């Protein structure tokens, strides 16, 4: 696999790159910057940026960043997570030059009409009107919350309506300012693009860019009009960095009532391990009961096939040229971000191939065993079980 | 008879100090009341052997030690404590048979009682009147434990008579007259 080349610009902005033989490129831009850097009075800034940065800069006044950026024939993304802001586009290789250049105005000189500013706010007020409609994510939102009480990871993406009706061009214009730092910025492409080229267009553009705690907790919003139910549970996950995340990973692949899915989200030295299920409601408890004894299983039960298997799944989620320039990108900008470097695949499957039965069921033991859960629930919940129930499996 | 009672129950479910329907705000029992039960056991275990280690006759009569005189009496005959105001209601009615039946009905009138309910509130929490009239009756079922013990002559006598009357009035008369008034109080009868 080619290796991915880092280098470092006057900004500080970070251009990294991991060249391949598919013929587009996918480039985009990283940024530091969630909702975890907002401090409550600006909570929806980092969305309502991402709402205004394509609909026009000085240079593309109106609909000329969507026009051209769509004439070229590239496709523009955008997303915004509790820690990491992406601006990314996938496009025809030989269209770097002018790639480059478009996603350059995105992150600086975006000048916020406030026409348009107007018009996103009511666009982002009444999608979240609606946003309730996304019951995964109504858990997810509070599970977050639940757990990071009185810390900024609390905060959703999204942040309160009322936030997003009181929100003004300067505000923005300081979160823009603020949490758009040269040295907090990756330029990452995968593709079809040579890292000399991509280092020269970022020196002629973008050579300008200038607590947590863990709270066991519980919050359990009934509404018995909603089919059916949807619980999530989780502990303190170690962190991004932490290398016991791997061991976490091949036990999730362990596990991997109804759809039982499992997550090891992961925030700066923070995040939260557990699982998301929805079922009819007569049968939560019992859901919630499985579920743990698969945990306590794994501090219990790590045969090592299973190890194996578990192992073989993990082998084959790593992210590569295979699954694509997107793909691969998105995984560039996030390990320029979080890591500071870009891990390979024979790493992977060094700390994959190092872990063993005893060794996971050590790192499980560690953090579900006696570890307060945080519960969100959302629904008929009104057979889960409460906290003291849950936390305590007795087996 | 006991295990009869928790069936005829969990059909129905235990009230609520408030007697409003609970069904919205239920928790289990074995980490809530299992505890508070285990608590309310040890409180109860704590005063049962300060009873026994410390005061173990305070309660009895010493005549017990007295192995029984086929022939000979004790002066004072007194029933035990917890019965002492049911034979209380006896000495008060004249009649023999009166006072074993007014006895009984001492004992019957609470079978009696769930046909007496004439307000629309289940609880006494928020019924301050019949609080009063429940108080007072708690306060004349004392003073006839009390009665029982005093001997026969006055004025524990009158105090008896009274004391029965006014327990068998505020039972039967005074509380289902009072849940009317509570009832006209706040616009509903
Ligand atoms: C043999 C003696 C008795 C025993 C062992 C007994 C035991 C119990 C138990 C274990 C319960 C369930 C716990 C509770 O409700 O707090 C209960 C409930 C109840 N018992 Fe008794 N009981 C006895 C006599 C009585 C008598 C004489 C009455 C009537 C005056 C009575 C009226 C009730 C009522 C009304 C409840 C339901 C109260 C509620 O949960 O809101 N019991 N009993």
């Amino acid at each position: 696999v080619p290796e991915t080349q880092v280098s470092i610009l006057d900004n500080g902005l970070r251009v990294a790159s991991e060249q391949s033989s598919h013929a587009t490129c996918t480039v985009g831009v990283w940024i530091d910057a969630g909702s975890r850097y907002e401090t409550e009075k600006n909570n929806g800034a980092g969305y309502f940026l991402e709402h205004l940065a394509f609909k026009g800069t000085k240079n593309r006044p109106g609909n000329a960043l969507e026009k051209e950026v769509e004439s070229i024939g590239a496709h523009l993304n955008a997303y915004s997570t509790r820690e990491h802001t992406a601006y990314l586009i996938k496009a025809l290789s030989k269209d770097l030059p002018k790639v480059v250049e478009l996603l350059a105005d995105i992150v600086q000189n975006s000048s916020l009409e406030d026409s348009q500013i107007e018009k996103e706010r009511d666009v982002i007020l009444r999608e979240m009107q609606e946003n309730d409609a996304s019951m995964q994510n109504v858990v997810f939102d509070y599970l977050h919350a639940t757990a990071f009480q009185g810390t900024p990871l609390a905060q959703a993406v999204e942040g309160p309506s009322e936030n997003v009706r009181r929100l003004s061009r300067t505000d923005l214009t300081d979160y823009l300012n603020r949490h758009y730092k040269a040295p907090r910025m990756v330029l990452a492409a995968a593709g079809g693009v040579e890292h000399q080229q991509l280092l020269d267009l970022a020196q002629k553009h973008l050579s300008s860019v200038s607590p947590c705690r863990f709270t066991g907790s519980e919050i359990r919003h009934r509404d018995d009009a909603l089919p059916l139910a949807h619980v999530a549970i989780a502990v303190e996950g170690p962190g991004w960095a932490n290398p016991d995340n791997v061991t976490l990973q091949v036990a999730n692949a362990i596990i991997g009532c109804q759809s039982f899915q499992t997550f090891n989200i992961s925030y700066s030295d923070t995040g939260l391990l557990g699982a998301h299920f929805v079922c009819d409601a007569m049968s939560i408890d019992d859901m919630v009961f499985f579920l743990q004894g698969q945990w306590m299983r794994l501090c219990t039960s790590a045969t090592e096939s299973e190890v194996t298997r578990g192992k073989n799944i993990l082998r084959n989620a790593l992210v590569s040229h295979l699954d694509g320039t997107t793909p691969v990108c998105e995984d560039i900008g996030r390990s320029l971000l979080t890591y500071g470097r870009r891990i390979p695949l024979a790493e992977w499957e060094s700390r994959i191939q190092e872990v063993d039965a005893q060794m996971l069921r050590d790192i499980c033991s560690k953090y579900f065993y006696d570890q307060c859960p945080a519960v969100a629930g959302y629904g008929p919940i009104e057979q889960l079980p409460d906290y003291n129930r849950i936390r305590s499996g007795m087996f | 008879l006991a295990i009869v009672h928790l069936l005829f129950l969990h059909e129905t479910g235990s009230n609520n100090p408030t007697g409003l329907n609970s069904d919205a705000d239920k928790i289990p029992f074995h980490p809530y009341y299992t505890i508070k039960d285990i608590l309310g056991i040890l409180i109860m275990f704590l005063i049962l052997m300060t009873l026994v280690l410390f005061f173990p006759d305070m309660l009895g009569d010493p005549d017990n030690y007295m192995p029984a005189n086929p022939l000979n009496t004790p002066p004072h005959i007194k029933p035990e404590w917890y019965f002492l105001f049911a034979y209380a209601i006896l000495r008060s009615i004249p009649n023999k048979l009166g006072g074993v039946l007014a006895l009984i009905l001492s004992i019957l009138i609470l079978a009696l009682m769930p046909f007496l309910h004439t307000s629309k509130q289940r609880s006494l929490m928020f019924r301050p009147i019949t609080q009063i009239l429940y108080w007072i009756l708690v306060a004349n079922l004392l003073i006839l434990t009390w009665i029982g013990g005093q001997p026969v002559e006055h004025p524990f006598i009158i105090i008896g008579q009274l004391a029965s009357i006014s327990y068998f009035s505020i039972i039967l008369i005074l509380m289902p007259i009072s849940g009317i008034i509570e009832d006209k109080m706040l616009k509903l009868y």
